[PDB]
RNA sequence: GCAGUCAAGCGCGACAUUGCUAUACCGAAGCAGAAUUCGGUA
RNA sequence: AGCGAAACCACAGCCAAGGAACGGUUGG
RNA sequence: AGAACUGGCGAUGCGGGAUGAACCGAACGUAGAGUUAAGGUGCCGGAAUACACGCUCAUCAGACACAAAAGGUGUUAGUUCAUCUAGACAGCCGGACGGUGGCCAUGGAAGUCGGAAUCCGCUAAGGAGUGUGUAACAACUCACCGGCCGAAUGAACUA
């Protein structure tokens, strides 16, 4: 389960820098230790910033206002694969920041074959309304008065031998 | 994706459409007509009595394409049995006469002795040229294909010889 | 065999009946064809090598 | 994967278009709305030089409707909408020449029938048809054929016994605002 | 092979390009018939 | 009918893949 | 092929890997209870026909880095541009002209057997012409627009 964790650093303050510009980001990760390795890659990637001079000032966790709210996120995310890095915008009909970036952090791993290690959560914003959402995926559940069935629902079986030749209406 | 994609189908009131599991029955003023469409995995829905909705739920292009042509399968079983379909073909011969008899028997073609024949699955009727006429567009269409068929010319320029029957004219009967 | 035979015959009598749309649907179904080839059949070497020098 | 596998001139030559709509409105004495049907270019061509003095402005007919006006607020000159719901010669003169002028065309008339023009004159007079045109003759003419495929025959056959006129729905006044009633056909 | 133009991309680099040195059954051909040629199954 | 050996003898002759041609665990 | 430095072997058993010298863990007294590594959990084989998200019909898939640069009207996801309620793509109908049959070439070739430029007038739209076709005209036509049509469509690239 992953988790959204926010990291800030000011590079060890030394004489005629009081203060440094206290870079800011949000990282989610699922412990506080793969949270702040992720910030220092990402220090070391986009800024220079390094580990051998910088400072966590704090580490806290952050938590979806609603989580019982259903929201549509866009989020941009540059990754890495076997070519060049490019940059990529998805589309996310999710309940909480944290079960969308888990969503396309699984998607990733399944179509592009891009994992945890070469992916970067650039931001995560919520769509506000309607006709903003730029995929039909996810424009397909914003029609008014959605209904669909489930056929051929897969039911489980407890016992090896069942009498009944069981269907599998819904 | 596609979380439900219908497709409609018109029900002129001169003509009865009877629906259950996949299989199909139509009955109009000409007849009844029926077919069996359990491998093709679409639903069927009694909307108004007037419209028959065939729709696809959670099914791909894959799916889709067998979708779309529920309706047109239906639309031409509602037109043939409404109006039927016909067809005509052309007798074509340079110097040896064709003469055909109706199971129907195809003789003196480019003076080959051995009598070609083709099988009625549809019914037969009259110039040269005859003409097809079915309920069933499959049956008379693939009728006049298995004639036109049989009169291969093997081992001959195909633009110089044009002895043969071929395909001419469709239509509806009405 | 004269300057021209076949010719002056389709001129006289015409082509076949159905020349036309037989070969409309060839050069339809020829689109499909290529596809097969391109994903079927050293002859398939040589076929993925004409159609990208094409 | 797996699709359906002089340039287009595009939204500035509509831009084009509806400026120079506007400045023949707001220049031009009179407006005509030319609700034409079907017309062979050269009666397009000779009316446009029967006078100098007009102009056959023309285009989409949304964008004809957008430059006139679709509403009321958006009107490019008052009571123009209403004439969407350009000639400087006299009206009288002009729409005397829309209600008499008329040019032959390619339904009510009857055809029997092969040669060039159908039969409508002598064998001798007549040419035989052209042989590489007989497979239309079968595939899509199917073949008395009159008492859109017997349209196609009798253009095929170039019998121009039909006649066409210009026909106009209404008339605009550019100074006085208005729009006078002259269905003429 | 040598030497030059290339240039999607990454001074190197794609398709072209300039001087020497058996039987049987199907599809196409100007197949008029026969005969013949090219491709496929085997 | 009777008398009567010797060479040789760790283990031995139904086969399929691969364990320096090494050939002597999954199947038929 | 021959040399210089460096980690295992060699003197070495055990588990895993269909078996295994260059592979992983683990380096060893005889026993009982318990927890693990690599390796595994449909049967042979002791262990879930576990969960969740997507992908693939393969007519010799798949579960093992050279031949791999490219091809496919196979499929699922992304990037750069164009059109877009001034009417998106598509399907039908209509217009698709005048000098003109441009000049040369002419047995006849008028846009389409050939050679060289490609204009004005225009109209919402005509390449002195993208094709089928005739010894030449004839007839259809796409590109170019309009009308009937009603929302997203198209071109090129990446996974």
């Amino acid at each position: 389960h992953f988790k959204e964790y926010q990291v800030i650093g000011r590079r060890l303050p030394t004489e005629s820098v009081p203060e440094p510009k206290l870079f800011r980001m949000r990282i989610f990760a699922s412990n506080e230790v793969i949270a702040k390795s992720r910030y220092w890659y990402f220090l070391q990637k986009l800024h220079k910033v390094k580990k051998a001079s910088g400072e966590i000032v704090s580490i806290n966790q952050i938590n979806e206002a609603h989580p019982t709210k259903v929201k549509n996120f866009g989020v941009w995310v540059r990754y890495d694969s076997r070519s060049g890095t490019h940059n990529m915008y998805k589309e996310i009909r999710d309940v909480s920041r944290v079960a969308a970036v888990e969503t396309l952090y699984q998607d990733m791993a399944a179509r592009h074959r891009a994992r945890f290690r070469s992916i970067h959560i650039l931001k995560v914003a919520e769509i506000e309304k309607t006709a903003d959402v730029k995929r039909q995926y996810v424009k397909q559940f914003l029609t008014k008065d959605l209904k669909f069935p489930l056929p051929h629902r897969v039911q489980k079986s407890t016992k090896t031998f069942s009498y009944k030749r069981p269907s599998t209406f819904y | 994706k596609y979380i439900q994609t219908e497709q409609q189908i018109e029900v002129p009131e001169g003509v009865t459409v009877s629906i259950k599991s996949r299989i199909v029955k139509v009955v109009g003023p000409r007849g009844t007509l029926t077919k069996n469409l359990k491998h093709i995995d679409v639903t069927f829905t009694k909307v108004n009595n007037q419209l028959i909705k065939v729709a696809v739920h959670n099914g791909g292009r894959k799916h889709v394409a067998a979708l779309r042509t529920v309706k047109s399968l239906v639309d031409n079983m509602i037109t043939g049995v409404t109006k039927g379909y016909k067809y005509k073909m052309r007798y074509v011969y340079a110097h040896f006469p064709i003469n055909v008899n109706i199971f129907i028997e195809v003789r003196n073609f480019l003076g080959d002795k051995k009598i070609r024949n083709v099988p009625v699955r549809v019914t037969i009727e009259f110039k040269d040229e005859i003409v097809l006429s079915g309920n069933s567009v499959e049956d008379v269409s693939q009728n006049a294909a298995d004639l036109q068929q049989i009169c291969r010319v093997r081992n001959k320029d195909i633009r110089k010889f044009l002895d043969g029957i071929y395909v001419s004219h469709k239509g509806f009967i009405t | 065999p004269q300057n021209d035979y076949i010719e002056r015959h389709i001129k006289q009598h015409g082509k076949r009946l159905d020349h036309e749309e037989r070969k409309r649907k060839r050069e339809a179904r020829e689109s499909h064809k290529i596809s097969e080839r391109a994903q079927k059949l050293w002859k398939g070497k040589q076929f993925a090598k004409k159609r990208y020098a094409e | 994967r797996s699709k359906r596998s002089t340039d287009k001139k595009g939204r500035e030559n509509k831009e084009r278009i509806f400026d120079e709509v506007r400045e023949a409105l707001d220049t031009y004495r009179y407006v005509w709305v030319l609700h034409l049907d079907d017309v062979r270019t050269p009666v397009l061509q000779e009316i446009r030089t029967s006078w100098a003095g007009s102009k056959l402005i023309m285009g989409k007919r949304k964008v004809l409707q957008k430059a006139l006006g679709e509403k009321r607020e958006e009107e490019y000159k008052e009571n123009l909408y209403q004439l969407s719901k350009f000639t400087d010669e006299d009206v009288n003169t002009v729409k005397e020449y829309f209600k008499s002028y008329v040019r032959s065309d390619y339904a009510p008339l009857t055809f029997t029938i092969v040669y060039s023009r159908g039969g409508q004159i002598p064998a001798e007079e007549d040419v035989p048809m052209i042989h590489s045109l007989e497979p239309t003759m079968r595939n899509k003419f199917e073949i008395l054929v009159c008492t859109v495929r017997q349209a196609l025959i009798l253009k095929q056959f170039g019998i121009a016994a039909s006649e066409f006129k210009v026909k106009v729905s209404a008339y605009y006044d550019n100074d006085s605002s208005t729009v006078e009633s002259t269905n003429i056909n």
